[PDB]
């Protein structure tokens, strides 16, 4: 919870074989695992890009490995759902860092010279791979966000530490987008509304100063190189680095759940139905609890879209 | 136990309604067979359920001779106005032999025949009927004309059951079409290929279908020119020989003639099949009809060629069609008669001891040397691989026919060529990380041979590009430019460390120690010919011997110079040497920076990159570079 | 046949410049084009650490006699190759011993318009594994050259030849792993999207065909 990841492999490491069901022996593996990868990347140094690629790679190792294990764990009536895709999509933004990190050294493969002769086709293969991780990236955010809207079970601070992996996604297109493909569209500047915000948690002061850093790097370097520039790829994987220092945080929906509420959704009937008649569907459905029910947030209303 | 068809069911009702045309009653029959494959049905909508397909097709595939076949053959035999096709039967045939191969094994019926309507198939479709649109003349014979589809559909299917069961069905094709027993040559010699290695009978086979061919195209063309006056009559429709309708849609029935050859696109496709299918077992156990398996006919040509009963006149001409094929764009062909040449004929270049080792030995080789000689130095500018070109160099250097001057000098031309042009095979044979024995084998088959050459002409102009050549030493020469570039590449190379004596030999005479170089004069003109371009002075720049340095880097114009830092590959010491010569330079010509540095920042990293390898020099030149623009 | 060395492929991916440096011969010639196109090419960087590493490349390459080849193939004018390829394409819809014997543009317009061909090949295919005998990609002498034609022309022609297309082609020859893995070695950014490629082609195994 707190990001002492390597306190936390060993403890795991140490819980391994005094579990009995073998459901359970996975769960702990892939939290040894997963400890393990996070730790993996404490050690990055603030310009090395090389030892950066390293150690992405060695924790994609690691977290492939745990969501290997945290698949095998997963057993009806305790899927892990929230797990898996949490987990799943810090593996991406892991391996969309390493093709970013990439993309910083594919600025010294060379343009063509028939491109070269005539303003951001002439960057050559840089610039589509850049317009490409910026998907990626925005991909990435709406995929954070489809998970904070699927977690309507989760306490508040899991849904914050969702925000913040968001919020580090959006800054890395942002840049992306305001240092290469963009820069004349760059907007107002990064005006901060909260200033001195009340965070909950040191992971959350962390985030946001490196939110806040990245930002006003990027916006003392709007105009002033070619997007053929050293420099954007330096700010870019400085980016990088910064975000990946701080050691990720794993909240208490990852291991607690809570609140549990559902919907039965029992709805009226390989039905036939004739051309001229339209089909009359009625949807009717109970939301269900376990103990407390709104422990964190109530149903106000029930949005049901049809297809 | 059914004594009727798909066909027959469908038909029960078809026919009873409205008695359908003939050609309607065909496509039914045609769909009625139902060949395809059942799984690939629910490929859409995943239905019906594929559990039981997979089950279904491994016990489809291999299924037994019904006696419904037979029973609708005896009844079309008795009923003279029964409407059924063997084509259909066919077609099914054909489609669940194709289908099996993928599943085929041992225990599973690949093909089973149940009816003997073979012959009566054959003989339906060889006769004319009278179509209901178009009436003849009485009295007048018609054209034979079949339909396409037809044709195609009964030629595979017929060969392959004449194939694979030769046993009674290949009776019958024992003793009409040869084309038969020339097929299964070719498939005993496990290459489809027009022509087969065991087709090699050109003066039975070639010779005998060549003269047929040409009398019976004049026949054809007599026959059909009384016709056309009448064809030509009733359409009015121009004829040409190359936009001839008939020619792509009917054939002459000459069983006796030379096979088709097929296009190289159905041929890429099939064989990617051919390997995999393995035919040629088969093949092995079929011997009647004998066409002249693979080999009796092997040891058949053994006894003609090896033993004391070889004659000059057979074995010239298979060498010379064996040999012709060397020189072809196709590298099948080559290899295909490099393996049946090795295979007739017969511990290092063991792939290749039978040139080396068993040629000599032959009776006639004298008589065919010189034919050899010359299919081999035309195979040479085509082959591609360096064991062969290291092979044929090897014979080309010790069965030598050195009497000739024409002869030698095509030999030196031809070799030199090979060094000269064929970049790649040079480099590849004498790659620096591995000097092999087969290497040194080369090396020195090439210096022996053109040291005698030289030495040749020496003790004694067809082509224009022939150069004078004159020595410092009162000798006179004639000879080709590119024999000058070939020894001069050679020399490049390094010493062989089997012998030394023809290397230092060639040096010697080529570049003597401080004496003036062999001026080289044209033929015609009678004037200085560049015996060392550029190109040339700058490989023998790269060679890691002293003298062919020094002699390269003699009264070097600037531009060359230049030209010559830019490259790379350059060791450190000739490296040195050129930025010492380039310093030269600058202190006596300081104007070499306008018309010929085109930049100076790329050759400033460059000089400093030298001094960072290690080589000395270029000072005066480095600062000289640095006073334009700083680094 | 050797394939590309996983230390020289981090190394590349990197560019961690001194282990290009510590690097066997056999291994560096496969990932030759590139690192001359970075040698040679004006820097896009313009800095004063990638300068220096740039001439640490230059002065590695200096040693290779097979550089003169890419550098050749480097001074092509490929405004009309590429007009000449469009064009081409435009109108659809031994060769090794002319490869051999030809200059630097016209080896270039001979293996493109063989990439070209397999690439309309695979696109009028459905799915449908074919197999195009191509005699330059067989011949085993000629693979270093057309290899290194092959980067070149993927590096100068980018929107003509986009990767993930060419590595759809290459499985259509006979030695199109050693030339795909080659050629991602030379572009080392470029395997993620040609595995992604790749893997989303693979729709149709026919119970692990050909």
């Amino acid at each position: 919870r707190m990001g002492n990841h390597d306190m936390a492999k060993e403890l795991y490491q140490s819980l391994l074989t005094q579990v009995a069901s073998e459901h359970f022996y996975f769960w702990l593996n892939s939290l040894k695992e997963f400890s393990h990868a996070e730790q993996c990347l404490t050690g990055l140094q603030e310009e090395n890009y090389s030892s950066a690629l390293s150690c992405i790679a060695e924790s994609l190792k690691f977290y492939h490995k745990g969501i290997a294990s945290l698949t095998a764990a997963s057993t009806p009536l305790n899927p892990l759902s929230f797990q898996c895709e949490f987990v799943k999509l810090r593996i991406d933004l892991l391996q969309a860092f390493s093709q970013l990190i990439c993309t910083c050294n594919s600025l010294k493969t060379s343009p063509p010279p028939a491109i070269a002769t005539t303003d951001l086709q002439r960057c050559g293969r840089i610039s589509n791979q850049m317009k490409q991780s910026m998907e990626e990236f925005r991909s990435l955010a709406s995929r954070y966000g489809d998970l904070y809207q699927a977690s309507f079970d989760a306490d508040s601070a899991t849904l914050r530490n969702v925000e913040l992996q968001q919020q580090s996604c959006l800054l890395i297109s942002h840049a992306i987008e305001a240092l290469i493909l963009d820069p004349e569209s760059a907007s107002f500047q990064e005006y901060g509304s909260t200033g001195t915000a009340h965070a909950d948690s040191e992971y959350e002061r962390r985030m946001m100063s490196v939110y806040n850093h990245v930002l006003e790097e990027v916006e003392s370097l709007n105009r002033k190189y070619t997007p053929v520039s050293y420099m954007h790829t330096a700010c870019l994987c400085n980016a990088i680095i910064a975000l990946l220092k701080v050691p990720l945080s794993f909240q208490r929906y990852f291991f607690q759940k809570l609140q549990s509420t559902s919907i039965k959704l029992a709805l009226s009937p390989p039905i036939a139905v004739q051309n001229n008649q339209q089909l009359a569907l009625k949807v009717e459905g109970v939301v269900q609890h376990g103990s407390k029910p709104g422990l964190f947030r109530k149903i106000q209303s029930v949005c049901l879209n049809v297809s | 136990a059914i004594q009727r068809d798909a066909v027959w069911w469908l038909h029960t009702v078809v026919p009873s309604i409205s008695k359908l045309a003939p050609k309607d009653y065909v496509h039914c029959l045609h769909k009625v067979l139902f060949t395809e494959q059942p799984e690939t049905y629910y490929k859409w909508d995943n239905w019906p359920p594929e559990s039981d397909r997979n089950f279904f097709l491994r016990l489809c595939s291999e299924v037994p001779i019904l006696e419904d076949t037979l029973m609708r053959i005896l009844v079309i035999g008795l009923s003279r106005e029964l409407p059924l096709g063997p084509a259909d039967a066919m077609e099914l045939a054909d489609h669940l032999v194709k289908r099996a191969a993928a599943v085929q094994a041992d225990d599973v019926e690949v093909l089973k025949v149940g009816r003997t309507q073979l012959i009566d198939a054959v003989l339906n479709l060889c006769t004319y009927h009278h179509p209901e649109n178009i009436q003849l003349p009485p009295g007048y014979q018609p054209p034979n004309l079949a339909i396409s589809t037809l044709y195609w559909k009964a030629w595979p299917l017929l060969l392959v059951v004449a194939a694979f069961n030769p046993e009674n069905i290949g009776l019958a094709a024992w003793e009409e079409y040869p084309t038969l027993k020339m097929l299964m040559e070719m498939v005993m010699t496990n290459n489809y290929s027009y022509p087969p290695c065991t087709l090699t009978d050109e003066e039975t086979r070639t010779e005998m279908l060549n003269r047929e061919l040409q009398t019976a195209q004049r026949e054809k063309q007599e026959i059909l020119a009384f016709e056309g006056h009448l064809a030509a009559a009733s359409t009015k429709q121009t004829i040409t020989e190359s936009s001839s309708l008939l020619l792509s849609q009917l054939t002459s029935l000459d069983p006796q003639g030379p096979p088709r050859r097929p296009p190289p696109h159905i041929l890429d496709q099939v064989k990617s099949l051919n390997q995999s299918l393995r035919l040629g077992h088969l093949l092995c156990r079929s011997r009647n009809p004998d066409f002249l398996k693979q080999r009796q006919l092997l040891g058949r040509l053994q006894d003609l060629l090896l033993g004391p009963k070889a004659d000059e006149q057979t074995t010239c001409e298979v060498l010379d069609y064996f040999l012709r094929r060397l020189g072809s764009s196709q590298v099948a062909s080559r290899v295909l008669a490099m393996k049946g040449l090795s295979l007739v004929l017969s511990d290092v270049l063991q792939g290749y001891q039978w040139l080396l080792r068993d040629l000599p030995r032959l009776p006639l080789f004298d008589s065919v040397r010189s034919t050899t000689a010359l299919a081999l130095q035309q195979a040479i500018h085509m082959e591609t691989d360096p064991q062969t070109i290291s092979a044929y160099l090897i014979y080309l250097s010790q069965h030598t026919p050195v009497e000739e001057q024409a002869q030698h000098s095509d030999l030196a031309l031809d070799v030199a060529r090979l060094v000269v042009e064929r970049s790649t095979i040079m480099s590849h044979l004498f790659s620096k990380l591995s000097p092999s024995a087969a290497s040194d084998a080369v090396l020195s088959a090439l210096l022996s041979i053109f040291s005698r050459y030289v030495r040749r002409m020496r003790q004694s102009s067809e082509s224009q590009d022939q150069v004078f050549l004159r020595w410092s030493s009162g000798e006179t020469a004639t000879m080709h430019i590119l024999v000058v570039h070939a020894m001069v590449i050679l020399l490049t190379l390094g010493p062989p460390r089997a012998d030394d004596s023809e290397f230092q030999a060639l040096l010697d005479i080529w570049f003597p120690e401080e004496k003036p170089l062999p001026t080289a004069f044209l033929v015609d003109t009678s004037e200085e010919a560049l015996l060392l371009p550029d190109w040339l002075k700058l490989r023998m720049i790269r060679s890691e011997v002293l003298r062919l340095v020094d002699a390269a880097l003699q009264d070097l114009e600037p531009q060359q110079l230049l030209l010559f830092v830019q490259s790379f590959g350059i060791p450190v010491s000739s490296m040195s040497k050129l930025l010492q010569f380039l310093d030269q330079a600058v202190a006596h010509d300081p104007q070499t920076l306008e018309q010929n540095i085109m930049d100076k920042n790329y050759m400033a990293h460059l000089v400093e990159v030298q001094h960072e390898r290690g080589a000395s020099g270029g000072q005066t030149f480095h600062s000289l570079l640095t006073a334009s623009l700083p680094p | 046949l050797q394939f590309v060395s996983p230390f020289a492929f981090e190394a590349m991916q990197k560019v961690d410049v001194v282990c290009l440096a510590s690097l066997s011969d056999p291994e560096l010639r496969l990932l030759l084009p590139c690192l001359v196109r970075m040698a040679l090419c004006a820097p896009a960087d313009q800095s004063q650490s990638w300068a220096q590493d740039k001439k640490l490349i230059l002065r590695l390459l200096s040693g290779v006699e097979a550089v003169n080849s890419i550098v050749a193939l480097l001074s092509v004018d490929f405004h009309a190759l590429e007009q000449d390829a469009s064009k081409e394409q435009q109108l659809r819809h031994g060769l090794t011993l002319e490869f051999e014997h030809s200059d630097s543009p016209r080896r270039l317009r001979l293996v493109l318009s063989e990439l070209l061909a397999i690439m309309n090949k695979v696109s009028e295919s459905n799915g449908e594994f074919f197999f195009k005998s191509s005699e330059l990609f067989e011949s085993p002498v000629y693979l270093e050259e057309a290899a290194d034609v092959l980067c070149i022309l993927q590096a100068e022609l980018p929107s003509l030849l986009p990767i993930v297309d060419v590595a759809e082609a290459l499985l259509h020859v006979r030695n199109g792993a050693w030339f795909l893995c080659l050629l991602v070695a030379n572009v080392p950014d470029s395997f993620n999207e040609v595995c992604r490629g790749l893997i989303k082609n693979g729709e149709r195994q026919d119970e692990e065909s050909l």
